[PDB]
């Protein structure tokens, strides 16, 4: 389905049982790699659809949580 | 950083010139040009509007705004 990156991070939280801070501790490591950094409000704001995150913030969480960046942003695309 | 020479590819096929493609996704060319050039981020909207302008196929969007140097 052709949504956006706040239905897509949801869809990773409950089909992953992950919260907002479990998808921190995993960025952590890929925040140092590629210098992108992410903080907890931040993030909320994505989740809670206040802000769309830039091409920066789409490449730290794709390579985080182990997905494509096109479906991170709601394309109707393979996960992976 | 990002590599966007596949990116510039369609650009040049689509659109013929950066000011061209510019006009396309209703942005400055200076604005464009920083993006191209790695100077500024591109936004979440500007990537799918590239998307349709181009006429890209959504699975390669990895490999045209993705592909770090």
């Amino acid at each position: 389905m052709q949504t956006d990156t706040s239905n897509r991070l949801k869809q990773i939280m409950a089909e992953r049982n992950l919260k907002q801070v479990d998808i921190l501790n995993l960025s952590i490591p890929f925040q140092k790699k590629f210098g992108i950094k992410l903080s907890k409000s931040t993030l909320s704001q994505y989740v809670n659809s206040v802000q769309s995150p830039d091409q920066n913030r789409i490449y730290l969480l794709a390579k985080t949580l182990g997905v494509s960046e096109a479906w991170l942003m709601g394309f109707d695309v393979p996960m992976v | 950083s990002y590599d966007y020479s596949s990116l510039l590819g369609k650009i040049t096929e689509k659109c013929g010139t950066q000011y061209n493609f510019a006009i396309a996704m209703g942005l400055s060319e200076r604005t464009v040009s920083l993006k191209l050039n790695d100077k500024v981020t591109w936004k979440d909207d500007e990537i799918l509007k590239a998307v349709h302008v181009l006429e890209l196929n959504p699975q390669d969007i990895p490999k045209y705004f993705f592909n770090a140097k």
